[PDB]
């Protein structure tokens, strides 16, 4: 049970760092952008199954788009990414989604306001109205809070399994089992560097 | 997790040291649990991400790890962890946790200690 | 063995070929990216496009062809005019012949729609470039071939919708205006001829891929076409009836309905109004009879999600929404027309009960744009009585949690305090109150009475629930001043006893905390009930304060938060000696300070002492206001001190329980300052040259920590609790500077030990010891006193402004709060006291110079929008100076600098953001020379004597365009640079012929007569 999901928007607008945190756990900082197209399988555990999403994320930077629309043949749903302090990257929505639905003509695809964080908001939340006509879902999210993280993928879960009563659910925790020079060194290292955002509530 | 008794339970942010990178790099923000196995009285620590509910920590709380401080911190401990099943197949990391107040840094310790103790039995 | 496809010095191994695109489009891991990479290259070889007829003919793989028009898409779109003219007509001839050919095999044409659109987008490509001047019969090609194969004209109704995209939706970032209106002009001109064929083919057909295509294509068309087309054919009861009966035509159908409730229409046309009335009947009607009845569960529907059920449901109510906004008068005055205009807005309501949160949106927006109509309009609001009251219960029900409630219930069916903000539900919120004030106003008897017993069968039990109790108080206190005084008395009295008693009879924990949170937030919201009645707010705020002892953390911050919601509102009556007390309530408060605020964390205690600042303000003689504040001041007066005692006894402060007293005793200080302002000096005053003092010792501390310990010294929990005494230190001193009305006082007393005390520090500091927050603090000091001070300005720069640049001049990100402080102040003092940059040596002025080019650069807008603004207002700066020796020299040697890397950022596609405020830098700098603003040569015997400076501008610009452009011609550039200079007292034509210029420089050939477009 596999889906293709292409990630598409704006350079910089965090779509990389969205399925990064969503892989790893991690909140990467640093902007490296993407050349082409990254390619990474994410797996959610549901109370239907599992749900597998290959997921294509690519490059927002027009000198670095690679196959551009060649990604999109076959995907299976898609999100399309701006920044909410960034106007541009909404106003460029529109030739995202056109790009887009030319190649796939009959997808679930969710438009995500990331950056909420932020406390200067460029793109006002009453601004946002493009979705309506489209039939995309709309969801204000930040990678860096979290807010509202999984639910673009609850969203498409439910939309691709076709169940809107689908949930996600704990994986069953396997028993863990019961298991040296470099070890000092190596923890010597890990306490002297400081933990990032040491501000956080958490 | 049927068969476990909650000994105790924080919320709590987890990191892995990624020593090619020399950075912290967080693994998920979620209750941090202490579960005692009623057949075995073996404990481990299990914590779930919020929301997707996916494990970021599965181990035994072994009698041979030592918290220590970071040097940013004063709230949060970091260890050695031979065995964590997170991900899958068991693996070997520098965990770094980090909570809400000092307080409940402190009470984790005392807490990871007792538990080190069950296990030593 | 897959890079071989790179090597063209050998023929194209197609099979090859066909695996690498299969191992990346079906393949995983290492060997997906290796091939990725590889096609990613093959793609962008610049001769690929010779390969691409070789793959259309021999691959097997669709994904290789896609791949081979992407290819030729790049070629057509960038360098088209490049190619020899065979090279034209072949790419035109075979990628028409395989359109054709895949067409005309079923198979290939039911089998692989992707590849056939991709064919027909890139046909359309070439369009663009050669149609109609140099393919004047496409189109009646097109209508001919149309009728000798079904697959050939369904396919062709794709071309047509994809042409009208590209010319009347996407063309305004991707074409010239000249270009633009050319192909706008060419497809009206023979639209005729196409919407002949349109309409045939939806005459002779009812429910097929055809129909479906023609319909989609129909939809583009109506963004632009004529009304003609629409009201003075059949096709509106085509679209209103047949096409609404089957589903596979009902959702495109819909869609081109609410874009014709969009047409320009005449306005005083009798027949034409019956028409667009005729057209909504129908479609009503079809949706009664074929899909469901007014009286259907839609929100149990959409919930279900069958089929394609939410889709149509939200095109319904975006049809219903578009159509009414602009057309229900039509359906208001005429009796025969009200039930249709009442069967519409029924299935509104019932649309509105969906839940889904954009959905809700867009129909609360339409609810907003009737209700607010409804207040105005005569003799209309009775019409929709029923409907209105029908409009109060779902909005009554489906309150959304204000931001001030600050409990919610979680996983466990505990009631807890929130984790975060609820930051996404806050617009809504906001629309939900509109819309029910409106209501309310509409008819208050009703809101009251719906109100009133929804809280009678909470007591009772009857229908007793968080959510419900939840919603209804929400909603209670929302409609706050929709009644007058005296009804909302009355009101409010009925609420708060029915609250009381809900309070006695539900308890537990849980229980008690929502009741709580929902009365703090009534009796907030109803300030002016607040103000009639002293013993009740009295007793309200003697709560509040019970608490602040709370160990329910949710009730305890909100009871904190309502506190000064209330206090803001109210603060008079805590101020003044009420009837029957025996003191001002402010009094009472500040005794017992101690006490009440015992359990609070540190901010909530800062939030309580604001609140109480903002009470003695109220307090206009100045001997009791400065009395108060010395009496709410008093704990944090005599900590401090006790501390500034120790301090000065011996630096060893080395204490963490000591640094946080030292903070929080500032963080107080600057919470009443926040609300007291000028009135807070005499407090400022009372702590300021031990403040300062105690300023150097933490930073003596922090840095000898760092020489001890090295830079990491400044992560440790030591180092930043100092650290935090600098910044709210500086935050203090901002904030009463920002708020000071004692300019004098502010400059004589305040300003120099200011100085004396933070910049030194500040520029003899690692880069990793210094605070940003200087910056900003020094900001404030120039914008409030900068014209008082001269020489403490230069001073400012001298300490802050070249390690500064320094910190921030090797990457974009590095140290990011520094360079957003650092360009705001060079902002205010460019602004407020230019004369400090006169006075800079030659060699800190050309730094300054590259500073304000280097802000350019960035994409953080906080920085790039400041930068753009420093250069115009140093540009004005000069000019204000007149023909005088430094203005002269400043032009000689910067006025280039500026043209060229303003040129730089509005041409190299990274820096979009920026592009009015660089147009509106460019024009300026054009229009000094225009106007002869400078009154030296531009030039250096480079150029001939008697040269102005207009001919010499042409020429730089030209040689600087020619090299950095070296694709465009001679005359392109020539044509631009006449046009620009032309128009540069014309702002938004001036912009126009920039855009233009950035649509030419993206391909070759581009026509130097475009700039004429006027
Ligand atoms: C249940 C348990 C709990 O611990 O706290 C409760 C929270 C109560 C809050 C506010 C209430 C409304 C404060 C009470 C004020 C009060 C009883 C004031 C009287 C002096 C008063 O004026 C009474 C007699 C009249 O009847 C009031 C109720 C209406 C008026 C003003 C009539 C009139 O003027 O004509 C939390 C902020 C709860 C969680
Ligand atoms: N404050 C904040 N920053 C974010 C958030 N998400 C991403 N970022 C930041 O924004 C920058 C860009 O993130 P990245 O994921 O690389 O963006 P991208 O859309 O993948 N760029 P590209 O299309 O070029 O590959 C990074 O510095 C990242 O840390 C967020 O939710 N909040
Ligand atoms: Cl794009
Ligand atoms: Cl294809
Ligand atoms: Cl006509
Ligand atoms: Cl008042
Ligand atoms: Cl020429
Ligand atoms: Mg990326």
């Amino acid at each position: 049970v596999q889906f293709k999901l292409v990630l598409v928007g704006d350079g910089g607008t965090g779509k990389t760092t969205f399925v990064k945190r969503h892989l790893t756990g991690e909140f990467e900082k640093k902007y490296v952008a993407t050349l082409g197209v990254e390619v990474h399988p994410l797996v959610f555990h549901t109370n239907r199954g599992p749900i597998k999403f290959n997921v294509w994320d690519t490059a927002g930077q027009e000198k670095f788009g690679g196959l551009r629309d060649g990604y999109y043949i076959q995907a299976q749903c898609a999100i399309i990414m701006f920044d909410v302090t960034s106007r541009v990257t909404y106003k460029n929505v529109p030739n995202w989604h056109r790009d887009l639905v030319r190649v796939c003509e009959n997808i679930p695809i969710v438009l995500c306001g990331n950056k909420v964080d932020i406390k200067d908001r460029k793109v006002k939340a009453k601004s946002i109205v493009f979705h309506r006509k489209k039939n995309l879902q709309y969801y204000d999210i930040s990678a860096k809070s979290n807010y509202n993280f999984e639910k673009p993928f609850l969203w498409l879960a439910r939309k691709l399994i076709g169940d809107p009563n689908l949930e996600f659910v704990a994986m069953p925790a396997l028993a863990p089992p019961e298991v040296a020079a470099q070890y000092e060194h190596d923890l010597e290292v890990a306490q002297t560097t400081a933990l990032p955002d040491e501000d956080d509530d958490l | 997790e049927e068969d476990e008794e909650v000994l105790y339970k924080v919320r709590a942010k987890l990191f892995r040291f990624d020593k090619d990178a020399k950075e912290w790099k967080e693994r998920g923000t979620g209750d941090c649990k202490f579960l005692k196995n009623k057949k075995t009285n073996k404990v481990r620590i299990l914590m779930r991400r919020d929301k997707t509910l996916k494990i970021c920590a599965n181990h035994i709380i072994a009698p041979e790890y030592t918290l220590k401080p970071n040097v940013g911190s004063d709230r949060s401990w970091v260890y050695a962890c031979t065995a964590d099943i997170a991900e899958g197949e068991a693996e070997a990391f520098t965990f770094a946790i980090r909570f809400g107040s000092k307080e409940n840094a402190d009470k984790f310790k005392e807490e990871f200690e007792k538990a080190q103790e069950i296990n030593k039995k | 063995a897959m890079e071989g496809i790179l090597d063209f010095s050998n023929d194209l191994d197609i099979a090859l070929l066909d695996q690498v695109v299969s191992t990346f489009y079906q393949g995983s891991g290492v060997q997906q990216k290796q091939a990725q990479e590889i096609l990613t290259k093959f793609q962008d070889n610049p001769d690929a496009w010779q390969k691409a007829d070789q793959i259309l003919q021999f691959s097997t793989n669709p994904q290789s062809k896609f791949i081979a028009l992407s290819i030729l898409d790049k070629l057509i779109t960038r360098k088209w005019k490049l190619l020899p003219n065979d090279h034209r007509i072949g790419i035109r001839n075979f990628v028409v012949g395989m359109i054709i050919s895949m067409c005309q095999d079923d198979e290939v044409f039911k089998t692989q729609k992707n590849l056939i659109n991709k064919s027909d987008l890139t046909l359309v490509q070439i369009l663009k470039q050669e149609w109609p001047q140099n393919w004047p019969e496409f189109i009646p090609e097109l209508i001919g071939s149309s009728s000798s194969s079904v697959n050939v004209c369904e396919n062709n109704m794709i071309v047509l919708k994809l042409l009208s995209e590209e010319v009347f939706d996407f063309s305004a970032e991707q074409m010239t205006q000249a270009k633009a209106l050319h192909l706008k002009n060419s497809m009206s001109k023979e639209f005729e001829q196409i919407f002949k064929l349109c309409f045939q083919v939806l005459e002779q057909g009812s429910s097929s891929s055809l129909i479906v295509a023609t319909l989609e294509s129909l939809l583009r068309y109506l963004h632009w076409i004529p009304y003609r087309y629409i009201y003075e054919t059949n096709i509106l009861e085509l679209l209103s009836t047949k096409f609404m009966t089957s589903p596979d035509t009902r959702a495109i159908t819909l869609k081109c309905l609410t874009e014709v409730s969009n047409l320009k229409i005449p306005q005083d046309n009798d027949l034409i109004k019956r028409q667009t009335v005729l057209f909504f009947q129908n479609t009503l009607q079809q949706i009664a009879t074929s899909v469901m009845p007014v009286t259907a569960d839609l929100k149990a529907t959409y919930a279900n999600a069958n089929g394609n059920d939410q889709s149509f449901l939200q095109d319904l109510a975006m049809f219903l929404t578009t159509y009414l906004a602009r057309n229900r008068a039509l359906l208001e005055s005429d009796e025969s027309l009200r039930e249709l205009l009442l069967n519409a807005h029924q299935y509104l309501i019932q649309l509105s009960k969906i839940e889904e949160r954009e959905l809700f949106k867009t129909t609360l927006d339409y609810w907003h744009n009737l209700v607010a109509d409804l207040f105005y309009e005569p003799l209309k609001k009775h019409i929709y009585e029923e409907i209105c009251s029908q409009l109060r219960l779902v909005i009554i029900e489906n309150m959304v949690r204000p931001e001030e409630v600050l409990v919610v219930e979680n996983d466990e069916g505990e009631i807890v305090r929130e984790f975060v903000k609820e930051s996404d539900t806050i617009q809504l919120y906001k629309s939900e109150r509109e819309v029910l004030v409106y209501l309310t106003h509409l008819n208050v008897i009703d809101t009251e009475e719906i109100m009133i017993s929804k809280l009678a069968r909470q007591i009772d039990g009857s229908e007793w629930s968080w959510h419900n109790i939840n919603t209804l108080s929400w909603a209670i206190g929302s409609i706050s001043g929709t009644m007058s005084e005296d009804t909302e008395k009355r009101f409010v009295v009925t609420v708060i006893k029915d609250l009381l008693d809900l309070c006695v009879k539900k308890s537990g924990k849980d229980n008690e905390a929502v009741v709580a949170s929902d009365i703090m937030y009534v009796v907030g919201q109803y300030p002016r009930f607040l103000k009639a009645h002293w013993n009740f707010l009295r007793t309200v705020i003697l709560q509040l304060f019970e608490f602040m002892h709370e160990t329910h953390e949710g009730v305890q911050d909100m009871a904190c938060d309502t506190f000064i919601k209330i206090v803001q509102k109210c603060k008079y009556h805590f101020v003044i000696q009420q009837p029957r007390e025996s003191e001002p309530f402010i009094q009472t408060i500040i005794r017992d300070i101690q006490k009440t605020t015992a359990d609070l964390q540190p901010q909530q205690v800062h939030t309580f002492y604001k609140a109480c600042g903002i009470i003695i303000s109220e307090e206009r003689s100045v001997a009791e206001r400065n009395r108060l504040l010395s009496d709410l001041m008093q704990l944090p007066n005599m900590a401090w001190d006790t501390i500034v005692e120790q301090s000065t006894a011996n630096p060893t402060l080395l204490d963490s329980e000591t640094v946080k007293i030292i903070a929080n005793i500032i963080k107080t200080n600057v919470a009443v300052c926040t609300s007291m302002g000028a009135d807070f000096y005499p407090q400022l005053g009372h702590i300021y040259y031990n403040m300062l003092q105690l300023y150097r010792a933490v930073s003596s501390m922090i840095s000898a920590q760092v020489a001890a310990e090295g830079l990491i010294a400044t992560k440790t929990p030591k180092v930043r609790g100092l650290r935090t005494i600098k910044k709210e230190i500086l935050k203090l001193v901002e904030t009463y500077i920002s708020k000071a009305r004692n300019l004098d006082d502010v400059v004589k007393v305040l300003v120099e030990p200011l100085l004396n005390a933070v910049l030194e520090d500040y520029m003899n500091n690692v880069p990793d010891a210094r605070d940003a927050e200087v910056l900003n603090c020094m900001t404030t000091v120039v914008e409030k006193v900068g014209h008082m001070i001269p020489q403490g300005v230069i001073l400012i720069l001298q300490s802050v402004f070249e390690c500064t640049l320094d910190m921030i001049n090797k990457d974009f990100t590095e140290y990011p709060e520094h360079r957003v402080e650092f360009y705001k102040l060079l902002k205010v003092i460019n602004e407020k006291s230019f004369a400090a940059f006169l006075e800079l040596p030659p060699a800190a002025f050309k730094l300054f110079v590259d500073a304000i080019c280097w802000a350019f650069k960035h994409n953080n807008r906080d920085v790039e929008v400041n930068g753009l603004q420093i250069a115009l207002d140093l540009v004005k700066n000069i000019e204000r100076m007149g023909n005088v020796p430094f203005a002269n020299e400043f032009h000689k040697n910067y006025f280039f600098i500026f043209v060229s890397e303003t040129f730089f950022v509005l041409t190299d596609s990274d820096h979009k953001s920026g592009f009015s405020k660089q147009a509106l830098l460019l024009m300026k700098l054009i229009s000094l020379v225009y106007d002869n603003k400078i009154s030296v040569p531009l030039y250096q015997a480079e150029v001939p004597q008697g040269t102005s400076n207009q001919v010499y501008l042409s020429q730089y610009l030209a040689n600087m365009l020619s090299n950095a452009f070296p694709h465009l011609t001679s005359e392109q550039i020539a044509s631009f640079l006449s046009a620009l200079t032309k128009q540069c007292k014309d702002l938004v034509v001036f912009k126009g012929t920039l855009r233009d210029f950035l649509v030419q420089i993206k391909e070759v050939g581009g026509d130097p007569t475009d700039y004429l477009f006027a």
